[PDB]
RNA sequence: AGGAGGUAAAAAUGUGAAAA
RNA sequence: GCUUGAGUCUCGUAGAGGGGGGUAGAAUUCCAGGUGUAGCGGUGAAAUGCGUAGAGAUCUGGAGGAAUACCGGUGGCGAAGGCGGCCCCCUGGACGAAGACUGACGCUCAGGUGCGAAAGCGUGGGGAGCAAACAGGAUUAGAUACCCUGGUAGUCCACGCCGUAAACGAUGUCGACUUGGAGGUUGUGCCCUUGAGGCGUGGCUUCCGGAGCUAACGCGUUAAGUCGACCGCCUGGGGAGUA
């Protein structure tokens, strides 16, 4: 889900304003929460098949940006792995 | 015989059978109903003229029970079904109410399958 | 599932299950689904119920009456 | 739970274990434990009279508190002792007033669900009244049949008895094979099934373990000599004689029940 | 919070009981923040099937915006009392108030 | 073929008493949209309102008591 | 005429080679 | 670097989306009384089965497990398999009017990976009904056959495992592009909300059919039409999808 207010709250945690919601950055941040945010849904039930389907369609989105922006910028994609902790 | 004014007959009617004993609803029972014990085998099981002339012989020497006009509560499709309790209302014999109780499920236990 | 009137009866007088089924849902729903044919079954005398519609737009044209 | 062990050596290959963690895991509470020597299957007159009997590790009896009459005061169950003489695990209860007591445990039973005895505690696993006050279609175990006597029906682990109906003073019991008896509905019950209920699934797996259970090997009847068993001797394995006991009694379809004063209680028989 | 609308009913019987726990309900209703919207006692009118004993039994009705946390108290605090005939609840729809009926 | 939310706005609750006994009928059967032409998503919502006041006791399961 | 109800016993074989 | 690609947020739309937990009534139905006459039963007809202790039948009382009649529809959602009473819980994905935001991050994909009807299988429960294996009566030139009365495993929930199908709209996925009629259809724009609407918008879907195309059948704006990206697959039939 990553209900509204948290997703407003990272943007203007990460970013400049609450509309750097489809800025890059970001748009990777609210992604590595969505794994977060489906961490304890998967911690129970163990069957919910088509949940898990749908983080494992997120973390290419993850991934796929997180090259993008690491073709275009080494320093920000070393910066924003670090900013999270991600990319292992 | 015990003398009364009305009574309750609760028919089972299965697809062979017109099943009713001269019923109450407190399970006073005396006058049987049967289209296998009224003769009429072979093809002449499942015929509602079994029934109709079982169902007189249901109300043989009723008359002296008291009892005229009956609660008929049929269940099922029945042999007769219009005419075992109808010759009955034909010859006199009024219903008090005819309650054709369906007993329909919400399709929960699973059916047999004959007829393959 | 009744069929009373109480006082002015007499008879059986049931066509309230002619007119709907009078025997429809107990010799089809007593058993048997199957789960798989019926819809093509259903289909098919809708096609014909198509037919049905299609050859009813088709009366019109000079019938020689 | 329920674990099979690694085929290290023959003789460890087939065994599972019954290991249940929350046993407690220390000595026996000591005023509650008394000895009890075995006996080998002798009577008085010193001949063995059950065989398979001899030997074992040496085990102590521990007063199981069966009766229950301490009532009114609650109980703190305080900790699931592991049992040589039962089958079921008991458990050490803590009475308000300070007693110490060992009963039985039930199947959903923790160290410290509080538990209660009488006519005045409400239906909860491991509560004890009289048979008139407890709900027909309910499970019980732990079962007195004289008013006063202890509990004697239900009492192994993974055991449960089911009130079927109750007439009046009687009470008819769905027992544990397949079969009903009635009992007077002033008897005691304790509610709920017997815990531990994974002990059927315990396999000895090699000879010594049963060994040190203290069952000592039977014998086959064809395999001993013609004047010891009715069956045997001949060729060996020639026979044609219908089974018998070694008394001559036949076995393997004759019933046996002979009481003729308890019939009146029972009222179907054993499935 | 939820716009849920609980709502319940009461055999004649209970329906002189209950109006204490009502009390008791009331306390938890609007003990939890929730903010009630309607209260009410229909009356008596006939059952449609017979629920565990005869007809004609006493509606109750709450129609609460309540957070979730007292509705799982509710459903659960009539788990050891089926005294009162069972409580549904309804989804949100975020409205206050139909009179009577 | 009636006033529909285009134009005869109006809520499908089970709160409403009238509205929901008039689409149900003696016979066990909540009418179908294929005669009085209601519309499909409000039919969804005449179909969860007789499921709730069935709960209600407004209507029962059967018919016979 | 749109919907509906209603509908019927077991019955087998005839191996080769013949297309202006 | 912008932007029509693509992607994110906002705000509303609907739904058997997934799973977990309660619930309720009906229904074949077992534990029995009441009271009660001889059959019940089944079909092509007969019969083994079954009941005189009193069955079928009878109503009130008690125990459940497993599925949800009408609603329900070429309807919805999901990748597909597939998923259907109700109710709240954590949670999937799609769509829509209109804005702000980064500014080509995409399209497909060997390998690998996950899901994957049923049946079968493994440990443990669970068992009401249905019913393989198994019993019988007959119809029969044969009955390991229909028809017929019993019944186990299975079905069952939990964890595993198998990884097969006519797993199929027999049509791979992605995007552009090319006359229409007539149904179903949910967000949604304007006008008189004057009134059962008029006038559209688009997602998706059903059927008949145009050019074209097709061996023909037919498909036919959801193409099998007109092109492009890329993966997979076939080379006569049997042998064999076997060794």
């Amino acid at each position: 889900s990553l209900s509204t207010e948290a997703t407003a709250k990272i943007v203007s945690e990460f970013g400049r304003d609450a509309n750097d919601t489809g800025s890059t950055e970001v748009q990777v941040a609210l992604l590595t929460a969505q794994i977060n945010h489906l961490q304890g849904h998967f911690a129970e039930h163990k069957k919910d098949h088509h949940s898990r389907r749908g983080l494992l369609r997120m973390v290419s989105q993850r991934r796929k940006l997180l090259d993008y922006l690491k073709r275009k910028d080494v320093a920000r994609y070393t910066q924003l792995i670090e900013r999270l902790g991600l990319r292992r | 015989r015990k003398q009364v004014s009305d009574g309750v007959a609760h028919i089972h009617a299965s697809f062979n059978n017109t099943i009713v004993t001269i019923t109450d609803r407190q399970g006073n029972a005396l006058g049987w109903a049967t289209a296998g014990g009224s003769g009429f085998r072979g093809s002449r099981k499942s015929t509602p003229f079994a029934a109709q002339v079982a169902a007189e012989r249901c109300a043989d020497a009723v008359k002296e029970y008291g009892i005229k006009n009956l609660e008929v509560m049929v269940k099922g499709p029945g042999p007769g079904r219009e005419s075992t309790i109808r010759a009955l209302n034909a010859a006199g014999f009024r219903i008090t109410n005819i309650t054709d109780v369906t007993p329909i499920p919400h399709n929960g236990c699973r059916p047999p399958k004959k007829r393959r | 599932i009744k069929v009373r009137e109480n006082e002015p009866f007499d008879v059986a007088l049931r066509r309230f299950k002619r007119s709907c089924e009078k025997a429809g849902v107990l010799a089809e729903v007593r058993r048997r689904e199957f789960y798989e044919k019926p819809t093509t079954e259903r289909k098919r005398a809708k096609a014909s119920a198509v037919k049905r519609h299609a050859k009813k737009l088709a009366r019109e044209n000079a019938r020689r009456t | 739970a329920v674990v099979k062990c690694k085929p290290t050596s023959p003789g460890r290959r087939h065994v599972v274990k019954v290991v249940n963690p929350e046993l407690h895991k220390g000595k026996p509470f000591a005023p509650l434990l008394e000895k009890n020597s075995k006996s080998g299957g002798r009577n008085n007159n010193g001949r063995i009279t059950t065989r398979h009997i001899g030997g074992g590790h040496k085990q102590a009896y521990r007063i199981v508190d069966f009766k229950r009459n301490k009532d009114g005061i609650p109980a703190v169950v305080e900790r699931l002792e592991y049992d040589p003489n039962r089958s079921a695990n008991i458990a050490l209860v803590l009475y308000k007033d300070g007693e110490r007591r060992y009963i039985l445990a039930p199947k959903g039973l923790k160290a410290g669900d509080q538990i209660q005895s009488g006519v005045d505690a409400a239906i909860k696993p491991g509560n004890t009244l009289p048979m008139r006050n407890i709900p027909v279609g309910s499970t019980v175990h732990n079962v007195e049949m004289k008013p006063g006597k202890g509990g004697q029906l239900a009492r192994s682990a993974g055991t449960y008895v089911q009130i079927v109906a109750r007439d009046g003073a009687y009470v008819t019991l769905r027992l544990r094979s397949g079969e009903m008896r009635k009992v007077e509905a002033d008897c005691r019950a304790t509610l709920g099934e017997v815990g531990n209920a994974e002990h059927m699934l315990r396999v000895l797996g090699k000879a010594g373990a049963a060994r040190w259970r203290g069952v000592r090997p039977t014998v086959r009847g064809t395999a001993m000599n013609p004047v010891d068993h009715p069956h045997g001797g001949g060729e060996g394995r020639n026979f044609g004689k219908h089974p018998v006991t070694p008394w001559g009694v036949q076995t393997k379809g004759k019933k046996t029940r002979s009481n003729k004063r308890t019939d009146k209680f029972i009222v179907r028989r054993r499935s | 919070m939820r716009h849920y609308e609980i709502v319940f009913m009461v055999h004649p019987d209970q329906s002189e009981q209950v109006p204490g726990m009502i009390e008791r309900y009331t306390a938890a209703i609007t003990g939890a923040e929730g903010k009630i919207h309607r209260l009410e006692d229909w009356g008596r009118r006939q059952l449609a099937y017979p629920i565990n004993k005869l007809h004609k039994a006493h509606y109750v009705l709450m129609n609460v915006e309540a957070p979730q946390e007292v509705i799982d108290e509710l459903e659960t605090t009539f788990r050891f009392n089926d005294a009162v005939i069972r409580s549904m609840v309804m989804r949100t729809k975020h409205a206050v108030t139909e009179a009577s009926p | 073929f009636c006033r529909f939310t285009a134009e005869g706005v109006q809520e499908i609750d089970y709160k409403d008493i009238a509205t929901l006994k008039n689409y149900i009928t003696e016979s066990g059967k909540i009418v179908p949209s294929r005669i009085t032409g209601t519309r499909a998503k409000y039919q969804r919502q005449l179909a969860r309102a007789i499921k709730r006041a069935r709960y209600l006791s407004l209507l029962p399961y059967t018919d016979r008591h």
